[PDB]
This record gives structure tokens, C-alpha cells and sequence, in this order.
């Protein structure tokens, strides 16, 4: 129900990550592609319904699941359709090409301009505290366990250190043939 | 097998609730009456007393619509292929079937089935029917039910036709 | 209001579509072959006069940069389907997914257009059978046939038109599951050499391939991400050079 | 009103552009030309009913000169008895 | 006034709605909605929802889960705002899931924001109900403890707002379907 | 308009031998459907054709269809059509309340149904429905049982008992002898017993083929199960044995 | 032209029913713990692409499948409409579509194409399959008329009558999915016009539960998996 909240996304050697605020995850999945949406909670849920629909129909019509880059073009072209009255959101797609193995992260404004940073992505209000933390803690080509470590400490440090009893974070760590969802509490 | 092994097969297939099981019972009855040209005098008697009790159990109470279709099919088809005098109790069950002309009987559909089964037997024999002169004194032409009054009119038709040659 | 066409004949047949398959059966033959690393589609060009310039009558057509088409039947029916097929690829799929549709999704959409013409008052079914051939990252190379009914079929090889039964018998006799694109081109040139009504050379024959990407034909450099057209239409000199290797 | 400036214009754009074209053809070519063009469109629209397909028609795109052009309206589009009793009158 | 309160218990959902029409609609044998807001739009929206779930229940000879009625209510609430300036509406749906034997409670905002709850309120309340509920609330609370928590909650609301709200109607969904319970 | 009346031989106008007559032929070939009123109930009953051995009974539709909490519809003729005809009536009734703060009246559920059937007769090379229906129930705030029949032409009529479909002559003949309009069945049990006797004369085999729905005032709609109609069938068959053995000779 | 025969019967529906009576055989069987679908495919073409992903059998959503007898061009229009309705129900109610609601949905569209004279009817018969919590494993059939019926085992298309007789004598209410695998393969081998059954002539699928309590899984079998149930069953066209 809480409006806003933050999502963070990050690349490692053959792996991806998606951190998010709990206390209803912002982070959905459609097969191997993950979508963290920040913003108005009604638009986060309406977009979940809309992309679930579109991606189930895709899987039915095309005999295979929607790849991270294709899903990026679908989310941007769907968001653009809403041009005069958009979805009040910051979507963050992620996922590992099932035919290549390359990490992918992208994020968008409310009408679908594609960012495609090769390192990390942020979305939500007060992003630029986390943008500094994430630029400070990131390094290229991590293993999955260090990749979990850098994204989780970014979330903890940029966290409101005054209300850490109200805390809770979900970190999806996504690999080629495996996905682990760690819930994380203090 | 005995004859009675075929009287227990006929009994086992007679099942009011399944039309096809019920047909196989009436096909064994038809076979028992048709097979009469090959039967010995004691097997004849066994067949006649089995047929008497079997027909009485099937037809004297609680006839359903699918049973009436199968028995009306036998009543048309059987006299056209075997002489009903080969078996004392077959033509006798239909000609002497009780309450077949009782005006007070509210069982009018049952009574109509008896009249139409007898009519089918008399239509299938025609000028070879036995002395049915007792029927002319028994006919109602005054039944309260419309169904039993129209089986009587169609029966007088076949009785007049049987005399008319 | 007693209004429909292509109603059922008492033997369980659609009738008008049957007459539409007799128009297809009268056209100049076209054929298609799928190989291990590419595909081929081919046909003959029949001149109404030798004064006609058959550089203008293309029969083999680009639907998307990885998908080709060819027909047998009524060419006018085929010029109108090809331009709807092109519009469909862009409007239904490229403008939603930023990538072109597969050769099973575009064949379904072409077939949906031909089905709607059978189930209508006011319109006759199409007088064309279409061979659609192409490539996609997850399905790989594919060839399909579409008939006036709106029925579509995946084929390893096929032929349609006058010479089609003798072509399909040659295609069964010659096809094997390890063909390559230079092999399939030779088999297709051999098959049209039997079906040809007129003269056989690089000017009378249409031939296209969906093969490797050709980065020359993209017409701009700087973006390796964009591999460049798989669909290539053989030049009349290449056809004459391969017809010298025959 | 609170309603977007462009909304009523883009709602009626397809109708307005053809209605404006027919008036130019009346003016430059005379009443016969829009009388011909409206009757062709009437035959195409009225003889082409199929309750499960709403995606336009192939001959209407030839008639309207839309056979190689995409609008946002063609990439972003938007009961068989209810269709039947509208096509025939209730 | 137009207050709504909610205290779901181990084996029931308790919907309390302000006394005035109830502004709470029986959607089925085991589902209530309560609603609050701009009196024209909400009453008409609730009857549209009720007619669609009654039509489903007749057309199927079946019940609709408290989830499915709730997501239908959010989808129709959101779909009603796609040509309109948002009307003030809040929906509090409580029902009994007879295929899993759980009572369930949902809140929907004017923007169409589903939240699945232990307890909820709208219309005429601040942190006084929410603090009083969070201190006393338990996952296994009984219906009699729930009615006492609701009495504490209505007393806290009465003490802070001594004007006459004419008490509230309380209604319960459980194994036995809708029970209207007398409370004061 | 039919048979031997023919002036100077004859020739046909626009007239009788027509699509609606062939829809009436489709209705007569569909299973027997019956309804009888009582003092304070109405019972609708139907013939199932005897189910095939591989058919699935728990999901098989109840033939008598509830249109609303107080209205019930049964039919003979084409099933597919009756499914399309019940959908229109159900949404028409739910829409009635949503726009009139009033549940649909039984007479408005009969004028609407026959009314929509009449529009598919009138014109257009859209065919009429091969369906005839019984519509039964109660109005709200009343205790009078109602029972209507509708026909493919869009004609409708009120009956205190009626039958449609296969063999319905013989059933209507039995009802005219057993239903007294001065003293109708005074209790639900007798009303159900009368419908089971009425159907027992025309159904294929027995208790399998009958199925009944009882409507009562204040939305008390109640399908009877196989086991409940088996105890009615058995009681009626007991009374047949009792009547036969109470022969005096 | 959608006018009645003088018996009150529809000529076009009867002719569409003649068309599907040629259109290849399909069997469905409802075990105590899953549904089996199987269909026989007349591969008279060597160059037709077997190991194409579908022809007779299709997914409608994550727990519903169909078999088709009839025109595949007609079937694919209905199949897409059913897929759109399944996802539009899931979008509305957040819950997976009940099988009865979808099977009868396609039975209401197919009746409309039989009433209006501008439309020919659809030449298709569907043997639906699926799971939901309202009932459990359900097996339904629907035909060009818009009639639909619930079954424990059923055949459609060619050789229906021989297949129904073979089902009726071997079907048991308490059988397991592996017994329904065996039965559907036996039935088709005891019904086929082709000399013996083989993996490319056969389309197969199942609707089991698996090991994990929340699962229902719809394996539409690839050719190699069908070869394994063929060699296990004793149909076994094996080296």
C-alpha cells in the first residue's frame, strides 16, 4: 500500500539482482524476466495485471518465454501508449538472456525512455542517495555471493537508519538456471 | 448348457434401467420361442413355464416406456417368423392379460400397452389369428381415458380386418 | 438474408474454396526448400509479351528483412496480400516489440486474412497459394504454405501450380535433412528447369534466399547489434553463373 | 472540462479527413466523384461482417489509400448475438 | 460521518459500518463489502458490483472467492476513473473463503489499491484507532474478543468525537454466512 | 390455413408453411418438460434422456435453469438455443433490479423471452429459435405461483399445468384428469408426487430420467436430488402394487 | 443459409457434422488424478514438418488444453478467442478460469455462426481438458451445433462409434493417469485406419498433479516422450 519505495538493479558475471523495500513486493516475474516497479501502488498492480496478460499471451502465441530485451521493448511501447495520462511508475526490468547468458537491466520514465546501464540502475523518489552508495560499492564482474553483498549493503546503508525496526528487504539474485529470493530483516 | 442356463442368462440381462441389457433379455426370449422347432416335449414344457413366469414378471406390473418399445418390437416381429401355437403360454399371456378392458382402471398407459401388444400379435398373424370371438364381447368403446379409447378403436379395426377376407 | 458464399455442400465440402484451388493449380509453379543454414524460394516469370520488362514483375517478395514470400495463382491477389502482410508485420509486432515477428506469427496473420475471405458474403476466396519462408532466433529457419482456405502448414520443401506434383515428387526424392543453402539452390534450379513454360535463364527465373546475415545490405555501419538482412534476392548474374554450374 | 486539448480532434480525425477529402473531390471533380467513392465504401463495409474479426478490411485500406501507412491507431487498437442483432436491426 | 471499521478474527470477519441505507452490500452468501465516500457515486458503484457478482453467482450456481470479488472490485474501480476526476471512495471487503476455511479482509482506495489486511478503517479516523488496534490485535483473536475490540474501538471514536453518530451496524461473515449482530 | 379447405383447387399466398412452423417441429423433438402449480408452490420437471455410461453426471447441467433467485426456466427443443435464451433472460433480470430497484416480475420475464424469440422470427435470414419454454416462479411480496409457456413464434400463455416436447399429448391428458383447478395439490409433496406420476408415464426408464425443481415464495428455490425423487418414485410404485392387490373379484 | 429443414433441423449444421466425421480421431480420458488427451494425425505427406509444435492439440491457458477434430483454420479462430477470454478472466478475478465457463463460452460463439445466414458455421469439434478447484479434473466435448457435454471418456471425429465401445468396456472410475495413458493408446491402436500407431501419427498430452501440492502441469508431449509411452505400453514399435 505504501506509495513510492525504492528498487535497485545490478549486474555480475552471468548473474543479475533486484533489491526492494518491504513494509506486496515491487518485483514481479514472467518466467526468467523480473520487473521491479516503483511509484503509485495502483499503477504497480495495474501494470502487473497488464504485463501478466501480455506475457501469458506471448508464451501461448510464441511457444517460448519473453526475453529481457524483448520485455524492455514491450514495457516501453506499452507505457508509451499511455502518453497523455501515463502510469506514475519507475519500472526496472532485469533478466539473463536464455540463449546468450548476458545480464540485462533497464529502467524507464513514465512513457518508456529506455536506460540500459551495464553496471547498476535505481528507481523511486530520493534515488540520488542510493545512486551515490551504489556507485561507491559497485565493481565489475562480481560472483553471485559478492553481488548479493554489494546490493544488500547499498540497501542497508542508504536505508533510513532512524526507522530500522520498520525495515525489510527482498533481494532476488537471478542466475542462468536458478533464482534465489532472500528476504532480509532488522 | 441346460435350457435353464439360458433361462438364467435371460433373467440376468433383464434390467429395467438399461435399454441394451433389456434388449438382450428379449432377444433370448425370442430365441427360446424360435428354437421351439428343435426342442423335446419336456424342454417345451420348461420353456412354456419359464416364459409364462418371465412374461408375467415383465409385463403384468410396472412396464416402462423402453420396455414397451422392446416388447412391442417382439410382438410385431415374432408372429411374423414363428407360429405362436408352438408355445401354449405366449399367445395366451397376451389374449388373457387381465384388466385389459377395465373402465375403472386408472392404469390407462399400462392397459394401452397390453391392447397394442395384442393388436401387434393379431396384425402380424391376420387371417391366421385363433378364435378371438371373445374379444368382441369384452371391448369397451366407453373407457374414460382417451389413450385406452384409441387402442380399442385400432383393435376393433384389426378384428374386423381379420374377419373380412 | 440468404447472403453467404462458400456454404457447405452436402458431402461436407466448402465448394467455392475448391474452385479457388483450381485457380491456384493453373499458375506458373513456385517452390521452396529448407536447408541446415538457410532457405530457398523460387518461381518462373511468364511474359504477356517479349516487349514486357519483367524487371517490373517481381514474384518473390520481402515481407520483413528475415522473411520472403512467393505465390502461385492470380498475381493481382498476391500484390494485395503482400502489402497487407508487410503492414501487419510493422503494426502488430515491430511497433510493440522493437523486433520483427517470427515466420509462424506472420503466416498465422496472412492465413487469418485468407480465412476471413472464405467466411463472407460479398467476397470470393483468394485465387493464390502463398509460400512464406524465413528465420527467427528461437525457431530457426522455416518454410510454410498458405492456401485459399486460410489453412497453413509447415513444410521441409513444397511446390504449387501446374508442375507441382512432379516438383513435389522430385523434392521428396532429393530432400535430405543435411542439405546446405548452396545445395538447396541447386535442387530448386533443377526443379524449375522441369517446370519452365518458356526459356530458362537468369532473366526468366526468380530466386530468393533467407541465409546468413549480409551486413553490406543494411546500408549503414556502426551498429553490430543490427546484423543485416537475412533475405537476399539473387541477382540475374548470380543466377546465370549458377546456371553455368548446372 | 479538465479534458485533454487534443482529445476531441484525435477522436474524429479519420472521419474528418475523409469528409474533408470528399468535399474537395466534389469541388474539383463534381458530385459524381464522391457519389462513386461513397458507394464503393458502402459495398465494402456492408458486405463484410464477421463477429470475431474487428481488425479493419483489406479492400477498405486500398479504397482509403491506407495500404502502406501506419498510424498510432493501427498499432494501438482498443457478444456474437449482440453483433448479429446490430447488423440486422434488433 | 461515514466511518468504516474492520476487526477480522480467527474464524470470522467483522464489518462495522456507520448508522445513517447500510452502504454495505451483501455480494453473496459469504461476502460483504462496506464502502464510504461521495454518496452518489459510491452507492451506484456498489449496486453495479452487486449486480455483476449476483449475475456470476446465478450464471454458475456458485460462490466467488473473497479474492476474486475484491480484484473485480479494484478492476472496475480503476476502469471507472479512466475518463473521470477521482471520486472519493474507499472499499472494505470482508468474506469467508469456503474452499480453504479462512476469513479474509481487503481494502481498496479510490485509485484502485488492493491491500490484504488484519484490520482496517476509513472515512472519519486517525492514529487513535490504529494504535488501539495494533496494541490489542492478535492472529488468533476470538469473535467475542473481536466484538470487545470493536467496542473499545467505537468507544475511542466516541470519546474523541462526542457528536451523535447514532452508533454503528455490525455484521459478521463466518461459516454460517452473514449475521447482523446487535451492539451499542 | 391447412388440410382440406381448397377453393377452385388452390394456390399459396405468403402464409403458413414457414420457418416458424419448422421451429415448432424442432421443439416437439426435444425432451418432455412439465410444470404444475400448487396451493403455495410451483414444481417444474424434466426428462433427461437416459445418460450414457461414460457421461459425467456431477457436472451435467440441471435442465431446469434458475434465471434469478425467484424465477426458473425449463425448455424443450434445441439446447444450444435455450443456453443463448437463458443468458439473455438472466442478464435482463439482473439489469432489471440494477435500474428499477425491483426484482424482475415473472410476467416481464415471459414477455421479454417470447419478445426476443419474436424478433428472430420477424425478418432478416436470422432463424427463429427451435425452443419452447416453461417460465415459473413468484413475484416479490406475493404468495401466488406463476407458470408461463413460450413458443418459437413469440406467443406466450399462462397455465396451471402444462407440458411441452415429446409425447406431451399423453401427459396433458393425464394432467386434465388428475389436476383439479378448484382444489390443486394443497402441499409441496402432493405437487411433486403429481409431477412424478405425470412424468413416470412418458419417461424412458424411471427415476433416472425425472428431475424436478420446486419454487416457493420468498426465493426458496430447491432442486430435488436423485435420492429424493427415488423415494417419490418408490412410493408411487408401492401404491400401484397396493391398488392392484386391492382388486375385488 | 441457416433455414430449418421441415423436420425442424438445420441443414448447415448437419453438413458441418458430415465434414468433421472425416476429420481425424481424438480420444480424451479422465483419471482419478489427471486427464489424458490423444489424437491421430493423417501424415500422408513426407515433407510436412512433423516436430512442428502443434496441430491437433493446443493450450488455452496454464491448466486447460484442447484436441481438435475439424478444420484447423476454423479451430484457431476459436482457440484465440478462448485464450483471450481465459486471460481476461484471470486479469479481472486474479484467478485461473473454471473449465465450464470457457468450454461453454466457445459453445455460445459456435451457436451464433449457425443462426445468422451471412455466416457459415464452424467445422470443429473440441474435446476440452483441465483442472480447477470448483470441480477437479474435467473432460468436456463441444461440436458445430454449439452443444456441449461432460464425459469421463470420449472420442470425436472419425471412428467415434468403435472408440466409444472400446472406452466403455475398459474404463473404471478409480483408474490412475498411467492407466489412462495405456487405455488411450490401446483404444487408438484398436480404432486406427493406419496399419499401426507411431509417434508422428500421434499427438499426446496429460494434465497431472506431480509431487508438489500446489502444482497442476500440462505436458504436451514432444515426439521423444511419446516414443517412451509407446515402448512402455506394449504398442512398442521398437528395435
Amino acid at each position: 500500500s505504501i506509495n513510492g519505495g525504492i528498487v535497485v538493479a545490478m549486474t555480475g558475471k552471468d548473474c543479475v539482482a533486484i533489491a526492494c523495500d518491504l513494509r506486496f513486493e515491487k518485483i514481479f516475474h514472467y518466467g526468467h524476466v523480473f520487473l521491479g516497479i516503483t511509484g503509485l501502488a495502483t499503477d504497480v498492480t495495474t501494470l502487473n495485471e497488464m504485463f501478466r496478460y501480455k506475457t501469458n499471451l506471448y508464451k501461448l502465441k510464441e511457444e517460448r518465454a519473453i526475453e529481457p530485451e524483448t520485455f524492455t521493448q514491450l514495457v516501453s511501447s506499452s507505457l508509451y501508449e499511455r502518453r497523455f495520462g501515463p502510469y506514475f511508475v519507475g519500472p526496472v526490468v532485469a533478466g539473463i538472456n536464455s540463449k546468450s547468458g548476458k545480464p540485462f537491466i533497464a529502467g524507464f520514465d513514465l512513457i518508456g525512455c529506455i536506460d540500459e546501464a551495464k553496471d547498476f540502475i535505481v528507481s523511486g523518489t530520493a534515488s540520488d542517495q542510493l545512486f551515490g552508495m551504489c556507485e561507491s560499492l559497485y565493481e565489475p564482474n562480481l560472483e553471485p555471493e559478492d553481488l548479493f553483498e554489494t546490493i544488500s549493503q547499498a540497501l542497508l546503508n542508504a536505508a533510513d537508519r532512524d526507522a530500522l525496526s520498520g525495515w525489510g528487504a527482498v533481494v532476488y539474485i537471478i542466475k542462468k538456471d536458478e533464482v534465489v529470493k532472500r528476504y532480509l530483516k532488522m | 448348457l441346460n435350457m435353464s442356463d439360458l433361462f438364467e442368462l435371460c433373467e440376468s440381462y433383464y434390467n429395467k434401467d438399461d435399454k441394451a441389457s433389456m434388449i438382450m433379455s428379449v432377444e433370448i426370449v425370442a430365441g427360446l420361442v424360435c428354437g421351439s422347432k428343435f426342442m423335446s416335449v419336456s424342454d417345451l414344457d420348461k420353456r412354456d413355464t419359464f416364459i409364462e413366469n418371465f412374461l408375467a414378471k415383465c409385463l403384468d406390473y410396472e412396464l416402462n416406456h423402453d420396455a414397451f418399445e422392446i416388447w412391442s418390437t417382439l410382438a410385431w416381429w415374432l408372429p411374423a417368423v414363428v407360429d405362436l401355437r408352438r408355445s401354449k403360454t405366449f399367445f395366451c399371456h397376451f389374449i388373457n392379460a387381465d384388466g385389459m378392458f377395465d373402465r375403472e382402471s386408472d392404469a390407462a398407459t399400462h392397459q394401452t400397452s397390453k391392447i397394442y401388444m395384442l393388436r401387434s400379435i393379431l396384425m402380424s398373424m391376420e387371417f391366421r389369428a385363433p378364435d378371438v370371438g371373445k374379444l368382441f364381447d369384452e371391448l369397451v368403446f366407453d373407457h374414460p381415458y382417451d389413450q385406452v379409447r384409441q387402442a380399442v378403436a385400432k383393435l376393433l379395426t384389426t378384428l374386423v380386418q381379420n374377419q373380412s377376407n | 438474408y440468404s447472403f453467404s458464399l462458400t456454404t457447405f455442400s452436402p458431402s461436407g465440402k466448402l465448394g467455392q474454396i475448391d474452385y479457388a484451388l483450381t485457380a491456384v493449380k493453373q499458375g506458373v509453379t513456385s517452390l521452396g526448400i529448407k536447408a541446415t543454414n538457410g532457405v530457398v524460394i523460387a518461381t518462373e516469370k511468364k511474359s504477356s509479351s517479349p516487349l514486357a520488362m519483367s524487371e517490373t514483375l517481381s514474384k518473390v517478395s520481402l515481407l520483413t528483412p528475415d522473411i520472403g514470400a512467393v505465390y502461385s495463382g492470380m498475381g493481382p491477389d498476391y500484390r494485395v496480400l503482400v502489402d497487407k502482410s508487410r503492414k501487419v508485420a510493422h503494426t502488430s509486432y515491430k511497433r510493440i516489440y522493437g523486433e520483427y515477428p517470427p515466420t509462424k506469427l506472420l503466416v498465422s496473420e496472412v492465413a487469418k486474412i485468407m480465412q476471413e475471405a472464405t467466411q463472407s458474403g460479398g467476397v470470393r476466396p483468394f485465387g493464390v497459394s502463398l509460400l512464406i519462408a524465413g528465420h527467427d532466433e528461437f525457431n530457426g529457419f522455416s518454410l510454410y504454405q498458405v492456401d485459399p482456405s486460410g489453412s497453413y502448414f509447415p513444410w521441409k520443401a513444397t511446390a504449387i501450380g501446374k508442375g507441382s506434383v512432379a516438383a513435389k515428387t522430385f523434392l521428396e526424392k532429393r530432400w535430405n535433412d543435411e542439405l546446405e543453402l548452396e545445395d538447396a539452390i541447386h535442387i530448386a534450379l533443377l526443379t524449375l528447369k522441369e517446370s519452365v513454360e518458356g526459356e530458362f535463364n537468369g532473366d526468366t527465373i526468380e530466386l530468393a534466399i533467407i541465409g546468413d546475415e549480409n551486413p553490406d545490405l543494411l546500408g549503414y555501419t556502426g551498429i553490430p547489434t543490427d546484423k543485416g538482412p537475412r533475405f537476399r534476392k539473387l541477382t540475374s548474374q548470380e543466377i546465370n553463373d549458377r546456371l553455368e554450374a548446372l | 472540462n479538465d479534458r485533454h486539448p487534443l482529445e476531441s480532434t484525435l477522436k474524429n480525425w479519420e472521419t474528418t479527413q475523409r469528409q474533408r477529402q470528399m468535399e474537395q473531390y466534389r469541388q474539383i471533380f463534381g458530385i459524381a466523384e464522391p457519389m462513386k467513392r461513397t458507394m464503393e465504401m458502402e459495398i465494402v463495409n456492408r458486405t463484410d461482417f464477421n463477429p470475431l474479426s474487428t481488425n479493419g478490411s483489406i479492400h477498405r485500406d486500398i479504397l482509403l489509400n491506407k495500404e502502406c501507412s501506419i498510424d498510432w491507431e493501427d498499432v494501438y487498437p482498443g457478444d456474437v448475438h449482440s453483433k448479429i442483432e446490430k447488423q440486422l436491426g434488433i | 460521518m461515514d466511518i468504516i471499521l474492520g476487526i477480522r478474527v480467527q474464524d470470522s470477519v467483522i464489518l462495522a459500518s456507520s448508522k445513517a441505507d447500510d452502504k454495505t452490500r451483501q455480494l453473496s452468501p459469504h461476502t460483504l463489502m462496506s464502502f464510504a465516500g461521495e454518496a452518489g457515486d459510491t452507492v451506484q458503484f456498489a449496486e453495479y458490483i452487486q449486480a455483476n457478482i449476483q449475475l456470476y453467482s446465478i450464471r454458475e450456481d456458485y460462490e466467488l472467492s473473497p479474492q476474486a470479488v475484491s480484484s473485480f472490485v479494484r478492476q472496475e474501480l480503476a476502469k471507472s476513473i479512466r475518463s473521470r476526476r477521482p471520486y472519493q471512495v474507499n472499499v472494505l471487503i470482508g468474506g469467508y473463503d469456503k474452499k480453504k476455511n479462512k476469513p479474509e479482509l481487503y481494502q481498496i482506495d479510490y485509485l484502485g489499491t488492493k491491500v490484504e489486511l488484519p484490520y482496517g478503517a476509513h472515512g472519519y479516523s486517525g492514529f487513535y484507532t490504529f494504535s488501539l488496534l495494533d496494541h490489542h490485535y492478535r492472529p488468533d483473536m476470538t469473535t467475542e474478543e473481536g466484538l470487545d475490540l470493536l467496542k473499545l474501538c467505537v468507544q475511542e471514536l466516541e470519546k474523541r468525537m462526542p457528536m451523535d453518530f447514532k452508533g454503528v451496524i455490525v455484521k459478521i461473515v463466518d461459516k454460517d454466512g452473514i449475521r447482523q449482530v446487535d451492539d451499542f | 390455413m391447412s388440410g382440406y379447405d381448397r377453393a377452385l383447387s388452390i394456390f399459396s399466398p405468403d402464409g403458413h408453411i414457414f420457418q416458424v412452423e419448422y421451429a415448432l417441429e424442432a421443439v416437439k423433438r426435444g425432451t418432455c418438460a412439465v410444470g404444475v402449480k400448487g396451493k403455495n408452490c410451483v414444481v417444474l420437471g424434466c426428462e433427461r434422456r437416459s445418460t450414457l455410461k461414460l457421461q459425467d453426471t456431477r457436472i451435467t447441467p440441471s435442465k431446469v435453469s434458475k434465471i434469478d433467485s425467484h424465477v426458473v426456466l425449463s425448455f424443450s427443443g434445441l439446447n444450444a438455443d435455450s443456453r443463448i435464451l437463458i443468458e439473455k433472460a438472466r442478464v435482463e433480470a439482473q439489469s432489471h433490479r440494477l435500474t428499477l430497484e425491483d426484482p424482475v416480475t415473472v410476467e416481464y420475464l415471459t414477455r421479454y423471452v417470447a419478445g426476443v424469440q419474436q424478433r428472430y422470427t420477424q425478418s432478416g435470414g436470422v432463424r427463429p429459435f427451435g425452443v419452447s419454454t416453461l417460465i415459473a416462479g413468484f413475484d416479490p411480496r406475493d404468495d401466488e405461483p406463476k407458470l408461463y409457456q413460450t413458443e418459437p413464434s413469440g406467443i406466450y400463455s399462462s397455465w396451471s399445468a402444462q407440458t411441452i416436447g415429446r409425447n406431451s399429448k399423453t401427459v396433458r391428458e393425464f394432467l386434465e384428469k388428475n389436476y383439479d383447478r378448484k382444489e390443486p395439490p394443497a402441499t409441496v409433496e402432493e405437487c411433486v408426487k403429481l409431477t412424478v406420476r405425470s412424468l413416470l408415464e412418458v419417461v424412458q426408464t424411471g427415476a433416472k430420467n425425472i428431475e424436478i425443481t420446486v419454487v416457493k415464495p420468498d426465493s426458496d428455490i430447491v432442486a430435488l436430488s436423485s435420492e429424493e425423487i427415488n423415494q417419490y418414485v418408490t412410493q408411487i410404485e408401492q401404491e400401484k402394487q397396493e391398488q392392484q392387490e386391492q382388486d375385488k373379484k | 443459409t441457416t433455414i430449418f429443414s421441415p423436420e425442424g433441423r438445420l441443414y448447415q449444421v448437419e453438413y458441418a457434422l458430415e465434414s468433421i466425421s472425416h476429420a481425424g480421431t481424438a480420444i480424451g480420458i479422465m483419471a482419478s488424478d489427471g486427464i489424458v488427451l490423444a489424437a491421430e494425425r493423417k501424415v500422408t505427406s513426407t515433407l510436412l514438418e512433423q516436430d512442428t509444435s502443434t496441430e491437433k492439440l493446443y493450450k488455452l491457458n496454464d491448466k486447460i488444453a484442447v484436441a481438435v477434430a475439424g478444420l484447423t483454420a476454423d479451430a484457431e479462430i476459436l482457440i484465440n478467442t478462448a485464450r483471450i477470454h481465459a486471460q481476461n478472466y484471470l486479469k479481472t478475478y486474479n484467478e485461473d478460469i473454471p473449465v465450464e465457463i470457457l468450454v461453454r463460452r466457445l459453445s455460445d460463439i459456435k451457436q451464433g455462426y449457425t443462426q445468422h445466414g451471412g455466416l457459415r458455421p464452424f467445422g470443429v469439434s473440441f474435446i476440452y481438458a483441465g483442472y480447477d478447484d470448483r470441480y477437479g479434473y474435467q473432460l468436456y466435448t463441444s461440436n458445430p451445433s454449439g452443444n456441449y457435454t461432460g464425459w469421463k471418456a470420449i472420442s470425436v471425429g472419425a471412428n467415434t462409434s468403435a472408440a466409444q465401445t472400446l472406452l466403455q468396456m475398459d474404463y473404471k472410475d478409480d483408474m490412475k493417469v498411467d492407466d489412462a495413458i495405456e487405455l488411450a493408446l490401446k483404444t487408438l491402436s484398436k480404432t486406427t485406419d493406419s496399419s499401426a500407431l507411431t509417434y508422428d501419427r500421434l499427438e499426446f498430452a496429460t494434465i497431472r498433479k506431480g509431487a508438489n501440492d500446489g502444482e497442476v502441469y500440462q505436458k504436451i508431449f514432444k515426439p521423444q516422450e511419446i516414443k517412451d509411452i509407446l515402448v512402455k505400453t506394449g504398442i512398442t514399435k521398437k528395435d
